[PDB]
RNA sequence: GCACUGCGUAGG
RNA sequence: CCUACGCGUG
């Protein structure tokens, strides 16, 4: 039958399923099952989960059992394997010891370790001087990395003398430095990992070293008590007054970081106020059973409950539409978008969804290669630091965060501090870490789902410093046309057609594909967010030193990745993920999307047989991919360039935040040379820790039709000036809901607002060319209602109800 | 500039007010006990907060956590002082029961003092 | 059609209830919000009418 | 009552 | 070129 094997020889290389006492299944089978997940084909995973007393067969009768979101109990089932996996790890170390004592040099693979932990391979072993044996464990540990966190193998370490039966180890609350424990864990488990491991990332040589140390620290942090992690504070005497001020930070991934300019002006007032230390010290203890996340303190005597009001109804527009024959019985066009009211427990409940963010440890070699490939996608952009006078803020009327929201908006704070003060604050952030508090609010939007949506507003200092750090790169990305990232490229004036033509650039057998990330913000692993931040900070090669960039990364982690979050006046600790108020929220999401796509491509290529591939070029490319992944430490620039060119030729991508549209070669995907939907599903399963459903994904065989959906808009080919052109049209239900339902009551009065309907008509004009008549009748209804509103209010305004103005907006003239 | 002075005064007043709300009897003990003088922030409210606020979603959670007039949490004994409802109405202890649970505006906010 | 007008009546009814300080009571507001949300997501006309009648009775009670 | 991106509207 | 009003990704 077929068994999973990680093979390396001149002929072929890769980790894939090959046709070919000792247990029936090996560790490689488990890792292949858990890294290449197919909902239809879970036979290996099911049997491994049944034979080793993880779950009974009846468990599989329940549907959505594999899904984490629908059935979180699966996390427990996988956890039942962890101990066994842990044992295997220990056994591996023992085996390696023997080899050093036997003077044996060889490579270690998952294929040779039964699930009982015994090693039954002595091949590829060359005898040498006793005591000089050096095993190769890059591939083994690298491939087994995700399962350790997924199965929670190291849970036993949280018990006294490393036994689950005996009670938990009780660490001193005051304790925070676990460097010795991290070194001990590394020496016990990854003793044969030659690369130096730094428990504190402040002593990392480069960004790749930081990523490696953070990857190990993510696993090591689960053992330590949760309360230890967080801001570090000390009491100091200022003006003869006690002040509790933060002097460091404990990161689950970056270890302990101590401020360099600790000492015992307006700038220092911001630094103190934004620090959660004073508020937490002055706040009463809080215990919340409504959520599984850690609760810090309560800053209010009473709990605060916020509700979402019902949407206002525009009677005039609905009556006008009804009189014109719309919204009849059986009509295709119907109201599917509304304002959905919510109770007082909604906000907290949505915060509880952060429970879906689990500690995730990534294949370090694979992640390093993927980030190296991704860096090519951002080479054309130019980035660096800018002074305060070069910072541009679109809107200043927004909130400054807590406690900054109490006293004023952003205008106040930006005017209060001169450019010199802002530069000094930026320099301080380049030398010290400033924890901040972010406030969660409920957004009042027209959604088609009963679920509530929240927006995170970060502190003013975080936004200001992140802007000064990244605005040059962000504007550079927004100012390019024809790149993979399509942020800043409008859909009007032929932008849609230009973008779509750019995607179709030279594909032998073009086929379109799309996807979305379930629970993208909540389930995003911390490691991938760190990788995205490092990628966006790589532009600071000349401007910023290693220490400055490390401290900027620490500030980003403490202000976005893991910060103090206020809900209803109560402070909580965010498990991880990406905040919605970050300066680089969209661009970090784009980097994450590109990283996931590259990882899916790499997994698809390696999972191929290799022998079956009849193309010498692709086989050699796969062999060199394995070389650069699990055999070469230094980055190979030539192969990185070759792989980037291969992806661009056979995998054109439009990436915006999390939405993506791919044009790929059908033959290569069929042969497994390029990633498919199943590869993305598996990637999200073993990395994003979320199950991806095929229902929400779409694949288009004909390029004429165009993408099924992108940016919530559909693509249609129309005829304009003897040229066939792609235009985007929206769902008529969304436009009609926007017209009928308004958030405020002033917008209900049509006379005051004649521009809302103008914008909605500018958006709905492409529907006029749809084969369905009602879709064009939507635009005609909007035009007629605009005319009626103008008449009620009563030459220029004529253009508003004449269709030439709306037609011109979709012509490539401008 | 006048608004800048107002903001400076505002943050100074807020910080000094928090200091007044802060106590040193236990804080100094913790700092002196600490070898380095640096302690995690989260433990400070745990080992120094005089008042504890507990949000209970349902009756089962109430029974599991704090049922009687006194309970144990964070390795400390807390005595019940007040039990308000979602409407901020003083719900009495006798009212809280499995039979009368449907008539209570959950969740319940329980305020207790360190013993 | 009856679906669109019943949904619109439910929306305006919840708006009136919100203006009536119904949100002061947690449980009553929760019931009203749940009924409204069910009405908007209702695909069967009879259930929509039943929930709309329930909301109208809630309004009439006060 | 957030981060950006894009598009109309009216005045310097 | 600058302000204010209005109208996609989290
Ligand atoms: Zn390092
Ligand atoms: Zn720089």
């Amino acid at each position: 039958v077929y068994r999973a094997f990680d093979i390396y020889n001149d002929k072929v290389a890769g980790f894939a399923k090959f046709l070919k006492r000792l247990t029936k299944y090996t560790m490689a089978d488990l890792v292949y099952a858990l890294r290449h997940f197919d909902e239809g084909n879970c036979d290996t995973l099911k049997e491994i989960l049944v034979t080793y007393n993880c779950c009974d067969d009846d468990y599989f009768n329940k549907k959505d059992w594999y899904d984490f979101v629908e059935n979180p109990d699966i996390l427990r089932v996988y956890a039942n394997l962890g101990e066994r996996v842990r044992q295997a790890l220990l056994k591996t170390v023992q085996f390696c010891d023997a080899m050093r004592n036997a003077g044996i040099v060889g490579v270690l693979t998952l294929d040779n370790q039964d699930l009982n932990g015994n090693w039954y391979d002595f091949g590829d072993f060359i005898q040498t001087t006793p005591g000089s044996g050096v095993p190769v464990v890059d591939s083994y540990y690298s491939l087994l990395m995700p399962i350790l966190t997924l199965t929670r193998a190291l849970t036993a370490e949280s018990h006294v003398d490393t036994d689950l039966t005996k009670p938990y180890i009780k660490w001193d609350l005051l304790k925070y430095d676990f460097t010795e424990e991290r070194l001990k864990l590394f020496d016990r488990y990854f003793k044969y990992w030659d690369q130096t491991y730094h428990p504190n990332c402040v002593n990392c040589l480069d960004d790749r070293c930081i990523l490696h140390c953070a990857n190990f620290n993510v696993l090591f942090s689960t053992v330590f008590p949760p309360t230890s992690f967080g801001p570090l504070v000390r009491k100091i005497f200022v003006d003869g007054v006690p002040f509790v001020v933060s002097t460091g930070y404990h990161f689950r991934e970056l270890g302990v970081v101590h401020n360099q300019d600790v000492n015992l002006s307006f700038k220092e007032l911001l630094v103190y106020a934004a620090d959660p230390a004073m508020h937490a010290a002055s706040g009463n203890l809080l215990l919340d059973k409504r959520t599984t996340c850690f609760s810090v303190a309560a800053l209010t005597n009473n709990v605060a409950f916020q509700t979402v009001k019902p949407g206002n109804f525009n009677k005039d527009f609905y009556d006008f539409a009804v009189s014109k024959g719309f919204f009849k019985e059986g009509s295709s066009v119907e109201l599917k978008h509304f304002f959905f009211a919510q109770d007082g427990n909604a906000a907290i409940s949505d915060y509880d969804y952060y429970r879906y963010n689990l500690p995730t440890m990534c294949d370090i070699r694979q992640l390093l290669f993927v980030v190296e490939v991704v860096d090519k996608y951002f080479d054309c952009y130019d980035g660096g630091c800018i002074n305060a006078n070069q910072v541009i803020v679109n809107n200043l009327d927004k909130s400054a965060g807590f406690p900054f929201n109490k006293w004023g908006k952003a205008r106040l704070y930006y005017d209060s501090m001169s450019y010199e003060d802002q530069d000094a604050l930026f320099a301080y952030t380049k030398r010290n870490v400033i924890p901040t508090i972010t406030q969660m609010n409920l957004k009042y939007a027209i959604s088609a789902k009963n679920r509530a949506r929240t927006v995170a507003g970060v502190s003013i200092c975080s936004t200001m410093t992140n802007r000064q750090f990244h605005q040059k790169l962000l504007k550079s990305i927004a100012a390019t046309r024809g790149a993979t990232v399509v942020i800043g490229t409008s859909k009007f004036y032929g932008g849609w057609h230009n973008m779509l033509k750019t995607v179709y650039s030279d594909v032998e057998n073009p086929h379109l594909m799309g996807w979305d990330y379930p629970k993208c913000d909540r389930a995003m692993p911390n490691m991938l967010r760190i990788m995205a931040s490092l990628v966006l900070a790589r532009k600071h090669t000349t401007c910023c030193s290693l220490s400055h960039r490390f401290y900027r990364l620490a500030n980003e982690c403490a202000q976005v990745l893991s910060e103090m979050v206020m809900c209803g006046g109560s402070l909580y600790v965010k498990p991880g993920g990406t905040s919605s108020g970050d300066a680089t929220t969209a661009y970090a999401n784009s980097v994450f999307n590109i990283c996931q796509a590259v990882t899916a491509n790499v997994n698809a290529l390696l999972s191929t047989d290799g022998n079956k591939i009849a193309d010498k070029y692709v086989r050699n490319l796969q062999h060199r991919l394995y070389e650069c992944l699990y055999r070469n430490r230094d980055v190979d620039t030539d192969f990185v360039n070759e792989f980037y060119a291969y992806l661009r030729k056979h995998f054109s991508m439009m990436i915006l935040s999390d939405d993506a549209v791919v044009c790929f070669n059908s033959t290569y995907a069929s042969q497994g040379l390029v990633a498919s939907i199943k590869n993305f599903k598996s990637v999200l399963y073993y990395q994003n820790n979320v199950f991806m459903s095929e229902a929400k994904c779409w694949t288009e065989t004909d390029l004429t039709k165009g993408p099924h959906e992108f940016c919530s808009q559909h693509t249609m080919l129309v005829k304009q000036g003897d040229d066939y052109v792609y235009l985007p049209y929206p769902d008529p239900s969304r436009i009609l809901g926007a017209g009928c339902f308004v958030d405020d009551i002033v917008k209900t009065d049509g006379t005051l607002m004649i521009e809302r309907f103008v914008s909605l008509a500018i958006d709905a004009y492409p529907l006029t060319k749809h084969p369905n008549q009602e879709y064009a009748d939507v635009f005609h209804l909007y035009l007629q209602y605009i005319r009626k509103l103008h008449d009620e209010l009563t030459d220029n305004t004529s253009r508003y109800w004449e269709p030439e103005f709306y037609e011109a907006m979709y012509t490539p003239h401008t | 500039e006048d608004k800048r002075a107002k903001v400076t005064s505002a943050m100074q007043t807020m910080l000094f007010t928090m200091l007044r709300k802060l106590d040193n009897d236990a804080l100094n003990n913790i700092i002196n006990n600490a070898r380095d003088g640096c302690v995690p922030l989260n433990i400070i409210p745990l080992t120094t907060a005089a008042k504890l606020m507990v949000v209970i979603p349902d009756y089962n959670t109430y029974k599991n956590t704090c049922d009687g007039t006194t309970f144990t949490y964070a390795s400390a004994l807390w005595e019940i002082q007040q039990v308000v409802d979602a409407d901020s109405k003083i719900v009495q202890l006798s009212e809280i029961s499995m039979d009368n649970s449907p008539n209570l505006a959950w969740p319940l906010i329980v305020t207790a003092l360190r013993a | 059609s009856k679906m669109s007008d019943v949904k619109c009546t439910s929306v305006v009814l919840l708006s009136v209830l919100q203006q009536l300080r119904v949100e002061s009571s947690s449980k009553l507001w929760a019931q009203c919000v749940q009924l409204h949300n069910d009405i908007l997501l209702a695909k069967d006309t009879t259930e929509a009418f039943e929930k709309m009648v329930s909301l109208l009775s809630v309004l009439l009670s006060m």
